[PDB]
Order: C-alpha cells, then structure tokens, then sequence
C-alpha cells in the first residue's frame, strides 16, 4: 500500500492530492496541443504496469512516463522528459 | 472528464412498470462515463488488455476505438413485485447499482 | 453491426518494446466494439444494470449513454523477456486476449 | 438449455437459425423509421428477463416483445403486436 501525489487528475475517493495504490507512482510529461510541457503525476495498479510504465511513441504527441515505487511519493522526485524531435 | 461514476435516477413508474412493481418505484442506479485515456490509473482497476488497446488506438484509431468506461463493481436491490400467478413476491436483483467504475 | 469480437493484431515491435521482449513479438489480442440495443441477447451476458440502462438511454439519451461493449472473459499469454537487473523472464500475463465481449 | 429461433439478428457461435439459452426465447416486433412492422427473434439470458421481457415505451418507437420457455423454438408461436397510437 503505497501513496503518490497527484495534481493534475486525481480521484474523489481521494483527497489532498494523495492516492494509494497496490502499483506504482508515476509521473508523466506530454505535449499538449499548444506544446507547453503539461505534466501529470499518479497511481497506477498492478496488473498492466509492465507495459504502462515505458513508453511507446504516438505520432503527432510527445510524451514520457516513469514509475517508482521506492517509498511514498516517490513520484515527487521523479522528472521525465520528452522524446527529442 | 475522466472515466467515472455519475448519477442515474430510475424512476420504474416512468418505465409503465408501476402494474407489477409495488416498492420501490424509484432508486438510485448510477452509470458509467468518462474518457479511458493512458495511462489507465489505479482506481479505473484496468485489464492487461485495456492497456494494450489504449495503446493501440491512439497509435492507430482505426485499428480499435479506445476501451470502454463501464461498471465493475454492482451491488443489488430488493422489489417487492406482482408475478404472473398473482403472488406478491419480494426478490433480491443482483447487479443493480454501480459501486465502481473503470476502463475494461 | 451488434456488439462482437473482431480482431486486434498486437505487434510489439511496432510499439519499439523489441528492445526488452524477445517473443512473441506478436499475438492476436482482439477487441469488442458494436451496438448494445434492446433486448440484449444471450450471448451478450447483459447484467441487470445494462438492461435498465439500455432502456433508459433510448427513452432519453441525455440521462445515460447507451450500455458499452466490452469483453467479459480473457485468457492469458506468455512472454520471454528481459528485465531490468538482466535476468530473461517467462511470465504467464493475464487478461491478454479478448474470448467473449458483452454489453456493461 | 432452451434452444430459440433467430432470423433478424443471430448470432456466429451458433447456426442455422438456432440460438441456445439458460433464459428464454423472445420475439420482437418493432417500426423502424420506414414504418413497416420489422419482426426479430432470438435467445434472452435468465439475469435481466424480468425486465427485458416486458415493454417499456420509447418515444417514436413502437416496440413490443415477448418471451417464453414452454417449449424449444417456442418463438415461432409468439406474435407480439405493435402498441396502438
């Protein structure tokens, strides 16, 4: 049973920006639209997380995940960066 | 908005159903709606599969739509009804009201 | 076209994880998608909850959306591949591949 | 195991216009937009019957269905009959 912060999308069964999770923290940088990096941070469980926690490039959206799950709000410390051109 | 839980009233006597339906004529069902978008967080509980797919669409949305926003988690209600043979009868429903939503 | 199974052909290469999965580096995941529309037949293992949605949605489609098609069983697949201290892994993942869909 | 008649709609897991069940056979008969009566039939499963197995109006639909279990292909007797205006 881990804690994360969330800021940007985080769930009403759930507040203070805390979430708790059988998985993993992460943080994620993506490149809206306007192409101002938009970060997001989170939990995510455990089935599935193999293949949530790398990335995989999609056309026309630059983005970068990472996961942690070495002590509560590891995810704080957590600083992805986007795919280069 | 996100993949979540949202209000859905039920009113039986709306339905015509308050002929064999005695109690309650109304309750509180809830549905499912929301975007499944990656990556898939813990409380939408998802599949191995849904990941793969939400990959999938959004690298080619032709290939598969995204996943789905619907319930896994329901819990029952009890109607107090009229049968065919004219018994009054009370019954538990099962899978009558979302507890729980997530991306499958 | 009603609520179904069709294919979803999974190529790992394709999504640049070749570089940890060694095999397979493809396999046949398959999705659902199609209408969920009253009355929902058999195949489709409505619970209680999609069926009084599904009637809700068509006598207003503001209240609900209609019912999603989504699989409801899944069975599982093997991977061999290397992990992050080096060590080549073969592990069973569940819920991979899509062998029944129906409306929630 | 109730085995049912279906023409309009049927499913492939099942052929020759045969559909197995745990629930009940249904007929439909219903006015799409053309306005002609469009008359289906198939399988029902047990959970849900209660309330598929009756009509519920729908507005600029008319719609009516019925079910039965007495006997394999029992379907084929059922005749529902459109609501009146």
């Amino acid at each position: 049973i881990l804690r994360c912060k969330c800021h940007h999308h985080c769930p009403e069964d759930s507040v203070n920006n805390i979430c708790s999770t059988d998985g993993y923290c992460f943080t994620m940088i993506e490149e809206d639209d306007s192409g101002m990096p938009v970060v997001t941070s989170g939990c995510l469980g455990l089935e599935g997380s193999d293949f949530q926690c790398r990335d995989t490039p999609i056309p026309h959206q630059r983005r970068s995940i990472e996961c942690c799950t070495e002590r509560n709000e590891c995810n704080k410390d957590l600083h992805p960066t986007l795919p280069p051109l | 908005a996100r993949c979540s839980r949202k209000a859905l009233h039920v009113n039986f006597k709306d339905m015509g159903w308050d002929d064999w339906i005695i109690a309650p004529l109304e309750y509180e069902a809830f549905h499912c709606e929301g975007l499944c978008e990656f990556p898939l967080r813990s409380h939408l509980e998802p599949t191995n599969h849904a990941v793969i797919q939400t990959l999938m669409n959004s690298m080619d949305p032709e290939s598969t739509p995204p996943t789905c926003c619907v319930p896994t988690r329901l819990s029952p209600i009890s109607i107090l009804f009229i049968d065919s043979a004219n018994n009054v009868v009370y019954k538990q429903y099962e899978d009558m009201v979302v507890e729980s939503c997530g991306c499958r």
